[PDB]
């Protein structure tokens, strides 16, 4: 920070980022989790016109 | 031919699809009509005869058709024409009765134009017959059912002029 610049948040323990980054909302769907790739059955496909 | 319900059948398959949400509620939608085309069935069968006679009495009688030189005359033409009419009218109540208009497209309507052509029968005569049948069964019938018989009668008639 200069002199014209408030300070800010700059970091994050890891604990405090878990508990901003963990609820059950605020979770991504890919962090610690296989994310199979959802992909439309190859018989609908087959008789899908 | 195919009523409401082989029509939306149809209509799926060709798409190679389910019965999704629109065709449910166009099934739902001819099951609520059906007691009303039932009733109105039973009702223009019990009085088919009559409306008929009604309808060419109000629209097709003591004129140049009737008359030597117009199409209706002689016992033979006569006849022919009031089988017409019957014929119009118990097929437009089939198509009421199974929400559709097929069975008419495919009974009725295909070489009916040509035929009066070749037989050079009043075009315009068979439409006013039609409409004053379309009055008579509306009366006999009640409104909504007077109407979904209507729209059957006009279709018929569009495509015969
Ligand atoms: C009456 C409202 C009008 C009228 C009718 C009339 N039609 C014919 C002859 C024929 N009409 C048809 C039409 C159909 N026959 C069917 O089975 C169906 C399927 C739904 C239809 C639409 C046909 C095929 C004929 C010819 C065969 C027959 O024997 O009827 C006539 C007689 C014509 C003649 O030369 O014999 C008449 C009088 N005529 C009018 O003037 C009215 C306006």
């Amino acid at each position: 920070f200069g002199e014209d610049t408030v300070p800010y948040e700059r970091y994050l323990t890891p604990g405090g980022l878990q508990m901003r980054s963990a609820r059950v909302g605020s979770l991504r769907e890919d962090i610690g989790q296989r994310v199979d790739k959802e992909v439309t059955p190859r018989f609908v496909e087959l008789g899908q016109v | 031919m195919q009523d409401a319900i082989t029509a939306v059948i149809n209509s799926a398959d060709v798409q190679g699809k389910y019965l999704d949400g629109a065709a449910m509620d166009k099934l739902k939608s001819y099951f609520a009509s059906g007691e009303l085309r039932v009733r109105a069935a039973s009702v223009i069968s019990a009085n088919a005869a009559t409306i008929v006679k009604e309808a060419v009495a109000k629209s097709l009688l003591y004129s140049d058709v009737t008359r030597p030189g117009g199409n209706m005359y002689t016992t033979r033409r006569y006849a022919a024409c009031i089988r017409d009419l019957d014929y119009y009218l118990r097929y437009a109540t089939y198509a009421m009765l199974a929400g559709d208009a097929s069975i008419l497209d495919e009974r009725v309507l295909n070489g009916l134009k040509e035929t009066y052509n070749s037989l050079g029968v009043p075009i315009s005569s068979t439409v006013q017959a039609i409409q004053a049948i379309k009055e008579v069964t509306a009366s006999l019938v009640g409104a909504d059912a007077g109407k979904e018989m209507g729209v059957y009668l006009d279709y018929i008639c569009s495509g015969l002029s």
